[PDB]
RNA sequence: AGAACUUUGAAGGCCGAAGUGGAGAAGGGUUCCAUGUGAACAGCAGUUGAACAUGGGUCAGUCGGUCCUGAGAGAUGGGCGAGCGCCGUUCCGAAGGGACGGGCGAUGGCCUCCGUUGCCCUCGGCCGAUCGAAAGGGAGUCGGGUUCAGAUCCCCGAAUCCGGAGUGGCGGAGAUGGGCGCCGCGAGGCGUCCAGUGCGGUAACGCGACCGAUCCCGGAGAAGCCGGCGGGAGCCCCGGGGAGAGUUCUCUUUUCUUUGUGAAGGGCAGGGCGCCCUGGAAUGGGUUCGCCCCGAGAGAGGGGCCCGUGCCUUGGAAAGCGUCGCGGUUCCGGCGGCGUCCGGUGAGCUCUCGCUGGCCCUUGAAAAUCCGGGGGAGAGGGUGUAAAUCUCGCGCCGGGCCGUACCCAUAUCCGCAGCAGGUCUCCAAGGUGAACAGCCUCUGGCAUGUUGGAACAAUGUAGGUAAGGGAAGUCGGCAAGCCGGAUCCGUAACUUCGGGAUAAGGAUUGGCUCUAAGGGCUGGCAGCCGACUUAGAACUGGUGCGGACCAGGGGAAUCCGA
RNA sequence: CCUGGGCAGGGCGAAGCCAGAGGAAACUCUGGUGGAGGUCCGUAGCGGUCCUGACGUGCAAAUCGGUCGUCCGACCUGGG
């Protein structure tokens, strides 16, 4: 039944008032101001999208209080890539260098023989 | 049940715009409101995008297609002309 | 603030320099004991009465004790 | 604006080393992973321009 | 209000003439459907989670309850009784009949065994 | 001195949460507050006021500006112009004054060891100086109290951000292990060699830290609207307890107020995952309100991660609140006791989070800042001695400038004014009710809108009626009035087959009793616990039932415009 | 053009989806589900049809009371 008013002079519903509301131990509702959603470091262009597993989804600003436990996975490509990408991108890489080693040999077949 | 039996999808409109209208958008609207087989994944994902792109929901497969249909016929008959070309007399 | 579960840990602490403020606030379960040292607060909570003397007897007394009633 | 499709097509800069991201106008058939060949004696295909 | 709140609990002053509003702004048909759907869903896996139903019989009533066919739950439940009740007895002449032969190709068998044992 | 108007008690009313309430942006500039006067202004009046005179009042690292770009505005290079000047923002420009490393020279400080200055080599798309948001982006403060006027600013208490560290403030990582030979019973010691820029889990990934330069890549910032559905909070409902108050003509275990945990750190619920392993399915299977998913791996089992605004814990009961009693003329954010509890449920309203879908010739912004990864150029102790670095726990210092009062309005703004006019927003209770409709109440405001007394004439302005006829008046059904909500039957001509349609036309509607149906939770069918809906029946009231309020007259046609 | 804010409840019931029935097939029919639309009644908001109502030296050098049209959008609106 208690009506509540705001704190700062921001008297329009933007999107940094971006509120809620919670109880003082006074007995009394206040009027208390949430800092907006950071989300997670996501794919990085052209694999199935979805949130990077293991980062402290923060602000940016907020990831100089983040220290280099919560921002990264100790893998390789930790906190770019989303293992998916990892074990492709490794057995791509694989194939493609033993494809043009064989292909470089059997042009070395074809030299000698021709 | 069938409960309209010649406006189709267009009966969302309803009583405005003319009968030629409405049939002449009523194949057309089936056409992008369809799903269609992907070629990649083979499943039945292809959402419309903006017009002219069609997107897999499964591998994330972006296509740029016709701008009501997967694949407009003059394209096919594009496709196959540059083939010919291509193994005609080699180049 | 931060609560300390250990007795030698709030004991060390204790005695760790530049901490001003030693608080003892009796209560009818349990006590507990507040350093204000730099720009946190300590609070080691106990319930046994005889601990709490014995910590009290082990207290450095270079150190200034203010009671909470 | 554009009925047309954008295509976001990267390159490879053959001089220093940086990824050149350009903005081709997209063909009909082309999809996402599609390696577009450019230059004079590109194999003829849907998407090459030479 | 108590008062007037325990009458309309006991079920007075909602006759016909006291309602302003049209059936679907009293009670929901939509939030109907999802109350009685909902139960009728739910006890099907608190019965093939125990005991009652198997696999197969799971999917036909979950797409039989998704259509408007089964009303409530008490005949769902004689519904899902009369389906076991009817398994039964198909389980049952089913058995009957495959002792039937299986004694008859078992006598079959020892007999033919008997011959083979008299030609050598 | 003087009261229909000033103040207080009391009585009766209005605004009734879409306010006549509590605060703001623009605008006003002292109007805010206290004291005194009432000539002057307030359209009567005043002891009153926004009038007059005197004296006060606005305190910020963490509220905003300052930073950034948006649409755009703009100067130099350049071009044009008699000319103040004009065009233009990458065009026709020698439009970077910065930096890693190395070498040489000089200076200074404890010349141990470091810090500056000059020269050379090498690197270095600015999409071009600069401006442009008190609602866009933008790190970090919350709880109590304080005055006649302040409040996240002042006092107490409790936190956080950003910069600083050269003689490198204290720890902890880095970091201290293995092998050989000799002595010693052994614990251990000695000589020598080698390694040591961290570990664990099959995994998704986790931890107290984890060398990183020019360069490159990526993400955050950074996204439309509308349905649905689920979780969390706040408010509302009910049952019991505790404290105070109202009624008692009679009844009423009755009726009204209240019944607390901030930021921050840890733990535990709850939600979510297009995140991993085992494992292979068809008699196809699992799940949604709707969908959807599965051999590119479904069900099932075991795991991992994110949000955790929810609960507990330090804060935190010593404050705060209710109630009772006691001392000081006063000053003391006095003194003492008790309580500040147990639960249940929701088509309940608002906010928030998450999943999913639809709509599109509409794809719904950039930049400042910050992070991760790839690359290994370089750096350091090299041995029984401890470094190169730390995005880890602490400790120390600083955060400059500007605004902070009040109205935000049928009386502090604009309209010549205390003008039925206009001006952008947040919060929202109880009942009836589909409803944030209309009506009556609660918290909170008010004196009826620049005057009072007496009577109820004509005429007028708004409201309601009227025997019989029902449009005969009038250019014209102008005005006014009939149906109006809901439930159950039934719906024509025509047609673009969607509609017309709430077509038209009938019946019922109150009160009080029952009956039936629609659920949840436990045990190997039985037993416990609650919500508001529908249908049927009986009895009865002066045919009375949408009882106020809420609120479609209908049909046949013609012309025009889809 | 950029940047923000807002729009109570009900009625009609499109595509898709489920179940059942008829048929030899083509195919058809029935009950739900779904929530579509420059869709209907209607509030706030925005405009102003009629009473040619009230004023008409008025509150006002254009306002007020009923009766109104539209209200998910070709919608209203602040600032630059
Ligand atoms: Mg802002
Ligand atoms: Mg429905
Ligand atoms: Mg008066
Ligand atoms: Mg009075
Ligand atoms: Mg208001
Ligand atoms: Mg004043
Ligand atoms: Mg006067
Ligand atoms: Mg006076
Ligand atoms: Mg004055
Ligand atoms: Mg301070
Ligand atoms: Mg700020
Ligand atoms: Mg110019
Ligand atoms: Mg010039
Ligand atoms: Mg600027
Ligand atoms: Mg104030
Ligand atoms: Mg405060
Ligand atoms: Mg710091
Ligand atoms: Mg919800
Ligand atoms: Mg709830
Ligand atoms: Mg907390
Ligand atoms: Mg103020
Ligand atoms: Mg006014
Ligand atoms: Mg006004
Ligand atoms: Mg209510
Ligand atoms: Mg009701
Ligand atoms: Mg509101
Ligand atoms: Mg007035
Ligand atoms: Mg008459
Ligand atoms: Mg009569
Ligand atoms: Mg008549
Ligand atoms: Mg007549
Ligand atoms: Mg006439
Ligand atoms: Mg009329
Ligand atoms: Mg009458
Ligand atoms: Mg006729
Ligand atoms: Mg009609
Ligand atoms: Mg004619
Ligand atoms: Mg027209
Ligand atoms: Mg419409
Ligand atoms: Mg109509
Ligand atoms: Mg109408
Ligand atoms: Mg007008
Ligand atoms: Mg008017
Ligand atoms: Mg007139
Ligand atoms: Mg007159
Ligand atoms: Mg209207
Ligand atoms: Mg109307
Ligand atoms: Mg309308
Ligand atoms: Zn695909």
């Amino acid at each position: 039944v208690q009506r509540l008013t705001y704190r700062r002079r921001l008297s329009y519903n933007t999107a940094s008032n971006k509120t809620r509301l919670s109880r003082t131990p006074g007995n009394r509702i206040v009027y208390l101001y949430t800092k907006k959603v950071g989300k997670a470091p996501k794919s990085a262009c052209g694999v199935c999208p979805g949130r990077l597993r293991g980062v402290r989804a923060v602000r940016p600003k907020v990831l100089m209080r983040l220290s280099k436990t919560k921002k990264h996975v100790s893998r390789a490509y930790g906190g770019s890539m989303c293992a998916k990408c990892v074990r492709d991108r490794i057995k791509r890489a694989f194939l493609i260098e033993e494809q043009k080693i064989v292909v470089k040999v059997l042009k070395a077949q074809a030299q000698s023989q021709k | 049940a069938k409960r309209t039996k010649k406006v189709g999808i267009v009966g969302k409109y309803g009583t405005r715009y003319g009968a030629s209208l409405r049939k002449m958008v009523k194949k057309i609207e089936i056409s992008q409101h369809a799903k269609y087989t992907c070629s990649f994944c083979g499943k039945t994902k292809m959402k419309r995008r903006a017009v002219g792109i069609w997107h897999c929901g499964s591998c994330m497969k972006t296509v740029a297609g016709g701008a009501w249909t997967y694949n407009t016929t003059s394209a096919v008959t594009v496709k196959s002309a540059i083939r010919r070309l291509k193994e005609l007399k080699d180049q | 603030p931060r609560k300390i579960e250990e007795i030698k840990d709030f004991l060390l602490t204790a005695r760790r320099k530049d901490a001003k403020s030693v608080k003892i606030k009796k209560n009818k379960d349990n006590v507990k004991f507040k350093v204000r040292c730099s720009r946190y607060l300590y609070t080691l909570v106990i319930t046994d009465k005889e601990k709490a003397e014995k910590l009290k007897q082990s207290l450095p007394p270079g150190l200034a004790v203010k009671e909470l009633k | 604006g554009r009925g047309a499709p954008l295509a976001k097509v990267v390159f490879r800069d053959p001089y220093r080393f940086k990824k050149r991201t350009e903005l081709f106008i997209a063909a009909e058939g082309i999809h996402t992973g599609q390696f577009v060949y450019c230059g004079k004696k590109a194999q003829l295909n849907i998407g090459n321009v030479l | 209000c108590r008062k007037n709140t325990l009458a309309r609990r006991k079920g007075r002053h909602m006759g016909i003439g006291k309602r302003k509003g049209t059936a679907n702004a009293r009670m929901p048909e939509k939030v109907t459907w999802m109350r009685r759907m909902r139960i009728l869903r739910r006890l099907l896996r608190r019965y093939r989670e125990s005991k009652k139903i198997d696999r197969h019989m799971y999917h036909s009533l979950y797409l039989k309850v998704k259509g408007n066919v089964f009303k409530n739950k008490r005949i769902l439940m004689e519904h899902i009784h009369k389906l076991k009740a009817d398994k039964a007895r198909k389980k049952l002449l089913a058995d009957q009949a495959e002792a039937r032969r299986s004694k008859t190709k078992e006598a079959r068998k020892r007999r033919e065994e008997r011959l083979q044992a008299k030609k050598e």
